[PDB]
């Protein structure tokens, strides 16, 4: 369902977004390298990737 | 595939900076009601609200800022900071200077400026005369001492001369500039301002179990730093919970830019029952006060801070 993102990653994520925007992509990448089901929703909806993220703040 | 992250990143950052700028936009009238009423439901909430209302401004009286700047010995202070800066000067040619400043203000206040008051020395008697004084009790302020901010005077009987010495507990930091004595309470209070007067970023952190100290934000290390003037301690948030083995329940910090629960920074062992408030009613509380505390600021100031906010939130919850 929902996002399905690791407590650790999700933390990690919202760390860089707030403190290292210059590296959001390669995180945002590998964080896909790692979640098959998400590789999906990026390829389909980039937008709806974004949503569930800030969402969790 | 070969999905484009760079673009998806950029696009996010923006949609984030937006959402952020909406959080701290607008007075929501739906919240205002919940806040209002929760303040009346729980008092520990009131506690912090009152504290926010005082601490969160109060120390921004350039009036005061001056007086302190006059009365402190800046000549000696900076003399020393430069002495120590020139010594090493830590890592990069950097903001490390302002640390050495605080660090120094620290020693200056201790081995120099302020004196510690356990039992007051007997005035009529000799100078160095704590020992032989028996606590008679405490009472309301005389009147010459309501002229400063004081609810309580502790009264002491001098067993050698048979004369009362009074030790009034003042909240007016300027008065604290005249008496140079105090326990922890006033010890912090003044020093909090002494820092604000050099215009650093400072919170006054309040532990529920009878202790207070201050956090100062270092741009060099760029995080808050636990400073306590009593112990002449620079960066050791543990101190209390481990060396002292304090039993802590709550730690809140109030600074002109936010009230934020910093418990996780300190209560890292010997943890108490946390409950005069639903654990996320508290969260709400702070966030609300800070929002309200920030209606003034423009649209970077506002984001740029909301960032340092998360940055810290994630240092706490990570507990590194
Ligand atoms: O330890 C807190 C306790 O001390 C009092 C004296 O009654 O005043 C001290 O604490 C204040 C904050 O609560 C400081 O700002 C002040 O400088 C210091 O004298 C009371 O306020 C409080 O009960
Ligand atoms: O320890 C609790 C209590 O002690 C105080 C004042 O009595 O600090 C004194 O005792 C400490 C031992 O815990 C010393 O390390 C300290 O330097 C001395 O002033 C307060 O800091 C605290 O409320
Ligand atoms: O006492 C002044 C100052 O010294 C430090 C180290 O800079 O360490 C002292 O205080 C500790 C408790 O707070 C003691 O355990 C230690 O033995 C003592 O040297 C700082 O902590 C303190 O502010
Ligand atoms: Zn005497």
């Amino acid at each position: 369902g929902s996002i399905g993102l690791t407590v650790e990653d999700l933390l990690s994520l919202r760390q860089v977004v707030s403190g290292n925007p210059e590296a959001l992509a390669p995180l945002l990448e590998n964080i896909s390298a790692r979640y098959p089901q998400l590789r999906e929703h990026i390829m389909a909806n980039p937008e709806v990737f974004v949503s569930m993220l800030l969402e969790a703040v | 595939n070969n999905i484009d992250f760079d673009s998806i990143a950029k696009m996010l950052l923006i949609k984030y900076k937006d959402f952020i700028l909406s959080k701290f936009k607008k007075a929501a009238p739906v919240e205002n009601i919940r806040f209002q009423n929760l303040v009346h439901t729980n008092q520990f909430a009131q506690g912090v609200l009152g504290q926010s209302q005082h601490l969160c401004t109060v120390y921004d009286n350039p009036s005061w800022h001056s007086i302190v700047l006059e009365t402190l010995d800046l000549d000696l202070i900076y003399k020393n900071v430069d002495k120590e800066f020139a010594k090493d000067g830590h890592a990069e040619g950097e903001n490390i200077y302002t640390d050495y400043l605080v660090k120094e203000l620290l020693r200056y206040f201790k081995q120099d400026f302020f004196k510690w008051c356990n039992k007051p020395d007997c005035n009529h008697c000799g100078q160095n005369t704590s020992e032989n004084m028996t606590p008679l009790g405490s009472q309301g302020p005389n009147g010459e001492e309501s002229k400063f901010n004081c609810g309580t005077v502790e009264i002491y009987k001098c067993n050698r001369c048979g004369n009362i010495t009074r030790f009034p507990r003042y909240n007016d930091p300027i008065k604290l500039l005249e008496t140079r004595k105090g326990r922890c309470g006033e010890w912090c209070n003044l020093f909090t301002l002494i820092l604000k007067s050099f215009g650093l970023d400072v919170r006054y952190v309040w532990n529920r179990e009878d202790h207070v100290w201050c956090e100062y934000f270092s741009n060099f290390l760029n995080r808050w730093v636990h400073v306590d003037s009593c112990e002449q301690s620079f960066d050791q948030p543990y101190i209390y919970s481990i060396n002292w083995n304090k039993k802590m329940s709550y730690c809140i910090a109030f600074g002109k830019d936010g009230v934020v629960d910093v418990s996780k920074r300190y209560i890292l062992q010997n943890e108490l029952p946390r409950d005069q408030i639903k654990e996320e009613d508290l969260k709400f509380l702070c966030q609300f006060i800070t929002k309200r505390l920030r209606y003034s600021l423009n649209d970077d100031e506002i984001y740029q801070l909301a960032c340092r906010d998360e940055q810290e939130q994630i240092e706490l919850i990570r507990g590194k």
